[PDB]
RNA sequence: GAGGUAGUAGGUUGUAUAGUAGUACAUACUAUACAACCUACUACCUCUCU
């Protein structure tokens, strides 16, 4: 596409010319005729919808059948137009005058009826699409239409008389009167033929091969062919009039043409095929006479093959073809020898000539090694149907698709085809094209010749003696034939066919004569390259002279380098819409251009050119002006290429670079370790304790702070789990509680709750109204007590762990507090004295005397702890007291059998003689050994209650004493702790851990409240921490009706071409002399084969030496200066438009609001419960975790990045905004932002096991043993120094971190925490609060307005950092209101915007939101190939925003459900609910197909099949051809959301309010059931049986087959356009069939 | 050794008592296989402490107790991936048998597929399912033109019938029409064990002459053609055509 | 109380096949099968407690 620009698709070329003037589209295929018809009805209906005018499609296949025609489906479904196709004898029901139907399909006599009745006016109609008029009968029917309706009306009132006639070359009749019939047809319907179609736009724009109509020789009949024709004509006579008593002629007659045209060798190899096709088809004879006919044919061909084998295999492979064949194959062999990359495309007539030519070139290419490169594959036609014989049809389809896939890429060059290779099949561009047959008509000739477009191009046509009967008679074998058996007019036909060839050249001259646009010949471009390539090239970087320049030729090669490298899908051909222009200056015809780069491109203006003397020098210079303005505007880089994908550099300062911390940076650069931002790499972080809980040990005299640890039981444990049947003691009623002494005032914290043996108990901390003035000796008192509580009672002290009363970490006090008897609480000093009175007192084994002496006290064993001192002396197990048992005794009945009563049991077990026999017993139980009471013991994470104990085992443990724990009182020692203090002491570690976690979350809140003013600084209490708890036949119609316009058309374009309507000899004689003289007619013996000022004056004839100066060349700025001076001195430059009116005007003329924002001024920020939940990883095994919160944080992050990337970077197309977002939102980036902002040291990744996951208060781990691997030595040495003093004093045994002080956390989990905290800030402080927190990490997604400080700012405008060295703040402003994409390059752009957006009020009444900037709506609708939209851009920039808006809207809808979806459920009620299929079906259902503007054929056909198959279905959601989906319509479904988003001052209530009414019955339907998706659904239903093969390419060239297989269940197939569509439909059909 | 090593430590220390201090000292929170490291203590005021490590808490306590007593003295999915590569359904495993003691019941899981069956025995079902699946794993890893020939067949079939008459036809000049072809074709059909069937058509052509099609059992079966002014001339012509057909099939 | 099983249910990590929105292959949220390992409950057992 170098020197000629890129041609448009020919349909919109006819559309443009038909918009320009009246026309007669001479295009063959009916479907694209329907495309262009639909399109002009739509645009001239837009023109018609001003004062009210109709536009007919008068047609001949109407008024007979009650069914609607093929235009009814087209124009009722895929437009907004309403049609009234006239029924057979339409009675016109009621007062229904035709001025309301926009299109009004009739029959021609019906239109005469409407014209004479003055109902349809001939002047008030804006288009008359008469149907096909290349036949006699239709032209005679339309003769009274226009012999009666030209004269009264003027040509001003005459509408466009578009006529969809057939292909002009194979149409009408005869050859001499062809031009006369065309002129009479054009004068008849008041028209002019504009036949510029694919028949024309392959020899005009593309490379023009110079053909060679080569003569072989007269095939002289040697004796071998004489005997062969003798025996074949012997057998002809019987089968001519064969006999039968109570198909063989075609294979005995059309084998002789192989003998006449190819020779005896190809006669043998082509009777091969007939022998197989008849031997296979002789055994199925239901008669017996036809069995004899087929046997005679088969054995004649057997004798034929035997004689041919004995000819050139017994008497003696390039020499065999040279001597024993026709000279036609010698001419073919010489033609292929003339090509020493080749893509040859030999053709044929029938389907057995192709096979014998294949075997000819196969044995030639293999036996003769000279033509080794010829890889031979043949492909015939198809004639069968899947109605009958599917075996042969399938084994032919699976062979044809492999043949055309082999030829498709590069593997085999030649392809000896037949008539299927003309229309349909998409093939690579060719090098040689051979027509072995003389062409049947111009259709075959050009649709075969218009295939070799590379220009080493040769199109050879082999001409030969013609087709006539070569037989002799009905006689038997001759004397010469029997002698051979026993012993062993080019001129006439070539004159006729060069007359046909001059007729073909006259045909192409006629077609090029009827074209609108005219092209300069190759001589003009040759003299352009020779003459005037001496202009100063535009070098962007002129110092280094191997770099970049735009010369004359590089310019025209570059404007079609740039426009084809743009965002575009399959359906769109993006192109530069050139325009030529001539005028006269200084006596010389000067030529302009005008250029228009695509509306997808950001060069939104036309490159108005400069007048050059030829057309092509003007072309090269106008492309040079385009490349100059392109590089100036920024589309071109320093090497004059478009800027790529990754080549976008953001100009904002916070973006780009993204240099890492070196621990992250070297492992990103080298990547030998697992990458950052992933769960695959772990890193260990210090378990950061609260700032209020480090270095806060109270000192003697300074007042400290007393915090009562208050507990209140809320939900007592249900008796279904009360298996032991013990009493339930609420800790509220207990007198002896607990307190914390700490010098720093603890901030307000959320009252969390824990789940212990008494049920759910709520934990708070409160402060006394008076303070504590600590006295002198109490410091060692509480130092002893805390060691006692956390060392001997709860056993929390490890050996790498020792009591350090003057420590840095975990340094607060805990005191035993008592309720006052008169009310209130205070520190129990007497209990402290009791505790300090006894140290590590081993519970002594007492003698018999005192238990003999004193009696049992009932009051001593009320709230007692009763360890047995007769065993386990060093570390006894402590038992509770549930009940006292007066009904039992030491002489009461023993539960067991091996011992007698309790007195006897203790007498013979140990020797403890119980002296008190009247004592009771003690119904006891153990105390808690699993200290973590954070989780409920009887609930799941999903709320499902767990199975409690069976009633049998409950009553067995409660009643039968073989279970249970019963203990004598005088043989147990009461602990100084009561039972109530023991249950509070056991529940202390989880209380302190959750207080610590809430304090870290409050510390994050305070940190972001100090860094950026996001929250209050120092503080009312928080919300509490919790855990949350017939038809199918009709479908066949809609799968064949589209192919209706296929089916008939195929036959309609290969055989008929008939039915004429009612100087040339000189032109044919001139063309014949040119062909015979110019070397085109190959004869059958000839083998195939100035000074600068003068150039300036002839180039710039319209002073010149002033601009030249002393330098060499001239400047383009000087060139526009000469033009400006000449137009200033000489009035006007009135221009004649040489062969566009298509576009003009540039080259011409509160129910859950989603955006709810709290007042961030005076705001407490998020609660530390939600910040804790964001910090809480899912590995915590707690009821709170971050996972459901990261799904809304991530969606808002992606949302806000997308909106900011739209707003800042306003010229760039979104294919690089995706790259900027993928840089910004990626989890590597969110990791390094989190680790920058110290979050990895703030998280929970382990299950809280207080014996192993906790450093108690006033204890200090040395943090030295974990890398190293006496007590006073360990004390003062962990005070001073670690390594040198220590070293002088089941894999990886030198394992990482101790769990007491550090935890391992993977990188993606810190990205998850960042997103989770974005979610927490989102839910609490609004989207703006999440935006400011996103700024606080380092993804700045807001603009900066650095203003001077407010003088100790006080009010503290949030989102404004602490002042720097001077008093200036960096207040983050809101998102900028965007640039409206109304490109004001036309002087009336608001009126042209409303003109091009006519009829969308049905769409806006459908949606409910009336657009205020309707250019957003048009941009959302405008396809990439809607070329007449010189007002806005395409929709891809708005799809890029709309999909992220809808992604966040769906995620925040499913987050708000009371069903409380998981990450998986809320993911998959989105993944199976934001999809191209559901978007396209809601688009089709609400009429988004009816209001989507595009000018693409393939997209229109896909939209046709899908909208019809859906309108059958009521719009519900052999290879199985399921219906292709319009991904463009899903993109329109997203882009309307994006357009409403931007048009609505960036809100999410308007987008969701519009899209709820569409997506809501899918919301409740897919929310109730489980959706899934067909490839995933089949891989889930059958989990690992299902394997998907590699895709294959069909013979059609644009179809893909996938072949899903389920093992031992069936192998299935589906076809489609892409690979995703074909994979989806094949898995969908296997899904439906496997049921 | 049916009892637990933790219970072995408890029994060997129940002679005086002692609550042992079991603490997990160390943990490899690894990328693919987190491991645990318990530490066992024994009394805290006078005069023993050991290490233990493993993948699970139970095996860590086992190793800790074993070390203290001695001082006193992730596959599975990969085989499913390979049977996907060899294109097979997901495997199904069933439970075969247990032991009547519920605290020492060695479960046996029977893994049967469309190819082989193997057993897995263990103290728990997970080790049994591993043993059965692994036995599946190395059991599955131990064992992971012609028509021209028909024409030449018919040629050697007619060459196998090596009567003098066919080479006589091949050698001498056959311009003579005085030979009676009916006995000739009868002898040749008898020579290759074939048969000749005449079908003289009662239907006539447009010249009023008689005609016939004559059938001989070739491979596959065939017929020859003939006509004449009489039916006798028709069968004579078809007879001569069949005789020269047999002559040229033998002519090689 | 320690321990050995079996059931269910919350998970974490790994591997394999992939799905959805992208962009024209990185990006985000993930699923299922399968596994280790953890934790809450239940039923029964050997020992201890009784
Ligand atoms: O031994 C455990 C259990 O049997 C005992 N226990 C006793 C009485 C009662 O009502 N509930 C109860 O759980 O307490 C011991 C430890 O229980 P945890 O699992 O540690 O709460
Ligand atoms: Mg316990
Ligand atoms: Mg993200
Ligand atoms: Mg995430
Ligand atoms: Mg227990
Ligand atoms: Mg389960
Ligand atoms: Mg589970
Ligand atoms: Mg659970
Ligand atoms: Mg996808
Ligand atoms: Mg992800
Ligand atoms: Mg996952
Ligand atoms: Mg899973």
């Amino acid at each position: 596409h170098t020197t000629v620009f890129t041609p448009r698709d020919f349909q919109v070329e006819l559309l443009a010319t038909a918009y320009e003037r009246n026309t007669i589209i001479c295009l063959g295929h009916r479907s694209s005729k329907e495309f262009i018809a639909l399109k002009l009805l739509q645009e001239l209906s837009r023109r018609a919808r001003r004062h009210g005018r109709v536009s007919v499609y008068l047609s001949c296949e109407v008024g007979t059948s009650t069914e609607p025609c093929s235009i009814y489906t087209m124009l009722t479904h895929l437009t907004d137009l309403r049609v009234w196709q006239e029924q057979p004898d339409m009675q016109i029901p009621f007062d229904h005058c035709w001025t309301d139907y926009h299109v009004s399909i009739l029959r021609p006599e019906g239109f005469l009826y409407l014209l004479e009745t003055r109902e349809l006016l001939l002047s008030r109609v804006e288009l008359i699409v008469l149907e096909d008029c290349h036949d006699s009968a239709v032209y005679q029917r339309i003769r009274p239409l226009f012999e009666n309706h030209i004269m009264p009306a003027p040509p001003a009132d005459r509408p466009r008389i578009l006529g969809l006639a057939g292909p002009l070359h194979s149409a009408g009749c005869e050859l001499q009167q062809l031009s006369a019939m065309l002129a009479t047809l054009e004068q008849s319907v008041l028209c002019q033929i504009e036949s510029a179609s694919d028949i024309v736009t392959v020899l005009r724009y593309c490379s023009r091969p110079h053909e060679y109509i080569v003569q072989c020789a007269p095939f002289e009949m040697d004796e071998l062919s004489l005997v062969l024709a003798d025996v074949l004509n012997t057998h002809k006579s019987f089968l001519l009039d064969h006999r039968y008593d109570p198909d063989p002629l075609n294979v005995i007659n059309s084998l002789l043409v192989v003998l006449h045209e190819m020779g005896p060798w190809c006669t043998q190899r082509a009777a091969h095929h007939f022998y197989q096709c008849n031997e296979k088809l002789k055994v199925k004879t239901p008669h017996e006479r036809h069995y004899l006919l087929y046997c005679l044919v088969s054995t004649a061909l057997i004798q034929l093959y035997s004689l041919c084998e004995h000819a050139f295999h017994r008497h003696l492979s390039r020499q065999t073809i040279e001597r024993y064949s026709s000279p036609k194959v010698r001419r073919l062999l010489q033609t292929l020898r003339c090509f020493k990359t080749l893509c040859a495309l030999i053709y044929c007539n029938q389907n057995h000539t192709a096979r014998v030519l294949f075997e000819l070139l196969a044995e030639i290419s293999r036996r003769d090694p000279d033509l080794k490169f010829l890889r031979c594959q043949y492909t015939t036609d198809r004639v069968a149907d899947p109605t009958t014989e599917p075996k042969e049809a399938e084994l032919e389809h699976r062979r044809q698709e492999e043949v055309l896939k082999r030829f498709r890429m590069h593997d085999c060059n030649v392809l000896i085809g037949t008539s299927v290779l003309e229309e349909g099949i998409d093939v690579p561009k060719c090098n040689l094209v051979v027509r072995w047959d003389p062409p049947t008509t111009y259709r075959s000739y050009v649709q075969c010749k218009g295939r070799a477009r590379a220009a080493p191009a040769y199109h050879v046509i082999l001409v030969a003696p013609s087709y006539k009967s070569p037989t002799v008679g009905s006689v038997q074998l001759t004397d010469r034939s029997h002698r051979y058996i026993c012993a062993t007019s080019l001129a006439s036909t070539t004159k006729d066919l060069v007359h046909q060839m001059a007729q073909y050249r006259e045909i192409e001259q006629m077609l090029l004569s009827k074209c609108a646009n005219t092209e300069p010949p190759e001589q003009e471009q040759c003299e352009a390259e020779r003459f005037s390539a001496c202009l100063a090239a535009y070098r962007p970087k002129p110092h280094l002279l191997t770099g970049a320049s735009v010369d004359l030729g590089s310019a025209i090669a570059l404007v079609n380098k740039y426009c084809a490298r743009l965002p575009s899908d399959t359906f769109t051909k993006l192109t530069a819409l050139w325009r030529c222009t001539r005028n006269e200056r200084a006596g010389v015809t000067l030529f302009q251009y005008t250029l228009r780069l695509p509306i997808n491109s950001p060069l939104k203006h036309d490159i108005v050119g400069l007048p050059m003397p030829t057309q092509t020098l003007a072309r090269r210079l106008a492309a040079l002006q385009a490349c100059v303005e392109l590089h100036r505007i920024g589309e071109l880089d320093d090497q004059l290429q478009p800027i790529g994908k990754e080549g976008f550099r953001a100009l904002e300062p916070d973006w780009e670079c993204f240099e890492l911390e070196p621990e992250d940076e070297q492992i990103v650069q080298l990547s030998d370790e697992p990458r950052p931002g992933t769960t695959k790499r772990r890193q260990y972080y210090y378990k950061r304790i609260a700032s209020e809980f480090c270095d806060c040990r109270p000192v003697a005299g300074a007042p400290c702070y007393l915090y009562f640890i208050q507990l209140t039981l809320q939900c007592p444990i249900p008796e279904e789990q009360n298996t032991r049947g013990r009493k339930i003691y609420p800790p509220e009623d207990a007198q002896q509680g607990f307190g914390i002494l700490t010098t720093k005032r603890i901030p307000k914290l959320s009252a969390f709750s824990i789940f212990t043996r008494s049920g759910e108990v709520k934990v708070s901390l409160e402060l006394a109204k008076e303070r504590v003035i600590l006295t002198s000796e109490q410091i060692v008192c509480i130092n002893g007590f805390l060691n006692y509580t956390f060392t001997n009672v709860l056993r929390l002290q490890k050996f790498l762990m020792l009591f350090d009363p003057d420590s840095t970490e975990n340094c607060v006090f805990i005191v035993p507090t008592v309720k006052a008897p008169a009310g209130g609480k205070h520190i129990d000093w007497q209990f402290l004295e009791l505790i300090q009175a006894n140290g590590n007192t081993m519970p002594r084994a007492v003698p018999d005397e005192e238990r003999q002496a004193q009696p049992f006290d009932p009051q001593r064993f009320q709230d007692a702890v009763v360890m047995p001192w007769y065993r386990n002396q060093d570390q006894p197990q402590y038992f509770y007291v549930a009940e006292i048992c007066p009904h039992l005794s030491p002489l009461s009945c023993f539960p067991g059998d091996n011992y007698r009563t309790f007195k006897h049991y203790y007498l013979v077990k140990y020797g403890l003689t119980i002296q008190n026999t009247s004592q009771p017993l003690l119904d006891v139980d153990h105390t808690s050994a699993r200290l973590n009471f954070l989780t409920p013991r009887y609930v799941n994470r999903k709320g499902v209650a767990l199975p409690t104990s069976s009633e049998e085992t409950k009553r067995a443990k409660r009643e039968n004493l073989e279970q249970k724990q019963i203990l004598v009182p005088e043989l147990c020692t009461v602990h100084p702790f009561p039972a109530s203090l023991w249950r509070t002491a056991v529940c202390l570690p989880c209380i302190l851990y959750r207080i610590n976690g809430l304090l870290l979350a409050d510390d994050i809140r305070k940190q972001v409240s100090a860094d950026l003013g996001l929250g209050r600084q120092q503080i009312f209490e928080w919300p509490m921490l919790d855990f949350g708890w017939r038809q199918k036949q009709l479908s066949i119609i809609q799968a064949t009706n589209a192919n209706e316009r296929q089916y008939q058309q195929t036959k309609n374009l290969l055989i008929g071409f008939n039915f004429k309507h009612e100087r040339y000899e000189e032109s044919i004689a001139k063309l014949k002399t040119e062909i015979e003289s110019g070397g085109m007619l190959v004869p059958h013996d000839q083998q195939l084969v100035v000074s600068m000022m003068e150039l300036l004056k002839q180039l710039l004839p319209y002073v010149l030496a002033k601009k030249l100066g002393d330098r060499r060349e001239l400047l383009l700025s000087d060139l526009v200066e000469l033009n400006a001076d000449w137009v200033a001195r000489h009035e006007q430059e009135t221009y004649n438009v040489m062969g566009d009116s298509f576009d003009n005007y540039n080259d011409h003329h509160a129910g859950f609001s989603f955006d709810r924002q709290p007042d961030l001024v005076g705001h407490p920020g998020p609660s530390p419960s939600i910040i804790l939940q964001a910090l809480t990883m899912s590995n915590a095994n707690d009821g709170i975790n971050l996972e459901r919160l990261e799904t809304i944080g991530d969606s808002f992050l992606k949302y806000a990045i997308t909106t900011y990337l739209y707003i800042t970077y306003e010229n760039v197309h979104e294919g690089k905004l995706s790259h900027l977002r993928s840089k910004q939102v990626a989890n590597l980036n969110l990791y390094r932002l989190g680790r920058r902002k110290r979050l990895g040291e703030y998280m929970i990744a382990t299950k809280f096991e207080p014996h192993d996951n906790w450093l108690p208060p006033c204890y200090y781990v040395p943090k030295e043993l974990e890398k190293a691997l006496k007590l006073a030595d360990l004390l003062d040495i962990k005070n001073l120094s670690s390594v040198q003093i220590c070293e002088m004093v089941d894999f990886s045994c030198f394992i990482p971190y101790n769990l007491v002080s550090q935890h391992s956390i993977p990188d993606k989990s810190i990205a998850d925490c960042v997103e989770a905290l974005i979610g927490a800030y989102l839910i609490e402080c609004g989207p703006r609060g999440a935006l400011l927190f996103m700024a606080w990490l380092g993804v700045r997604v807001l603009p900066i307005t650095r203003q001077l400080d407010g003088g100790n700012q006080e009010q503290r405008i949030p989102g404004s950092t602490k002042p720097n060295a001077e008093n200036v703040v960096t207040v983050y402003g809101a998102w900028p209101t965007p640039r409206s994409p109304l490109l004001h390059f036309a002087p009336n752009a608001t009126e042209e915007l409303d003109q091009l957006l006519s009829g969308f009020e049905e769409f806006e009444e459908s949606l409910g939101y009336k657009f205020r900037d309707r250019s957003y709506l048009l941009q959302a609708m405008t396809h990439a190939s809607y070329t007449p939209n010189r007002l806005t851009d395409c929709y891809q920039r708005l799809e890029f925003l709309g999909d992220a808006v809808l992604d966040y809207l769906i995620t925040r809808h499913l987050y708000e459900d009371p069903r409380q979806h998981s990450p998986g459920a809320l993911t998959d009620l989105r993944s199976a609910l934001v999809n191209n299929t559901i978007f396209a079906s809601l688009a089709v259902r609400h009429g988004f197909h009816k209001f989507f503007r595009h000018l693409s054929p393939g997209l229109n056909d896909v939209i046709d099949r899908f909208v019809r198959i859906q309108q059958e279905n009521g719009h519900c959601i052999d290879d199985a051809e399921d219906v292709e989906v319009p991904k463009a319509l899903g993109d329109v479904f997203e882009s309307i959301a994006g357009a409403i988003f931007l048009d609505s001052n960036m809100s999410l209530d308007v987008v969701w309010h519009v899209y709820s009414n569409m997506m809501s019955p899918e919301i409740e339907q897919f929310s109730n059931s489980v959706p899934k998706s067909p490839i995933r659904e089949l891989l889930e239903l059958e989990p690992e049986t299902a394997k998907f093969g590699k895709p294959e390419k069909l013979a059609d060239g644009r179809r893909v087959r996938v072949t899903v297989d389920v093992f031992c269940k069936g192998t299935f197939r589906g076809i489609g356009r892409n690979y995703r569509i074909a994979k989806c439909t094949a898995a969908k059909c296997a899904l439906r069939q496997l049921k | 050794a049916m009892k637990t090593p933790v219970s072995i430590l408890q029994e060997l220390l129940s002679r005086r008592g002692i609550t042992p201090g079991y603490e997990l000292v160390q943990i490899e929170g690894a990328i693919h296989e987190p491991t645990f490291r318990f530490r066992v203590s024994f009394k805290d005021k006078d005069t023993f402490t050991a290490m233990g490590a493993g993948r699970s808490k139970k095996e860590a306590k086992h190793a800790a107790a074993r070390a203290l007593i001695d001082k006193l003295i992730n596959p599975i999915g990969w085989l499913q991936e390979m049977c996907m590569q060899r294109r097979w359904p997901p495997p199904s495993y069933e439970t075969e048998t247990e032991v009547g003691l519920p605290h020492e019941r060695l479960f046996t899981i029977a893994c049967s597929i469309l190819n082989y069956r193997e057993m897995g025995k263990g103290k728990s079902k997970k080790i049994a399912k591993r043993l059965a699946a692994h036995r599946m794993w190395m059991r599955l890893q131990e064992t992971p033109t012609q028509h021209s020939n028909k024409v030449s067949q018919f040629h050697k079939t007619l060459k196998n019938a090596t009567g003098k008459k066919l080479l006589k036809l091949q050698k001498t000049c056959l311009k003579n029409n005085k030979i009676d072809y009916i006995k000739l074709l009868g002898e040749i059909a008898t020579e290759n064990q074939f048969e000749v069937t005449y079908v003289d058509i009662e239907e006539k052509t447009f010249s009023g002459q008689f005609q016939c099609l004559v059938q001989l059992s070739t491979l596959p079966v065939g017929v020859c053609h003939g006509s004449g002014p009489t039916a006798a001339d028709a069968q004579r012509h078809a007879a001569q055509n069949a005789l020269e057909y047999l002559k040229i099939m033998t002519k090689k």
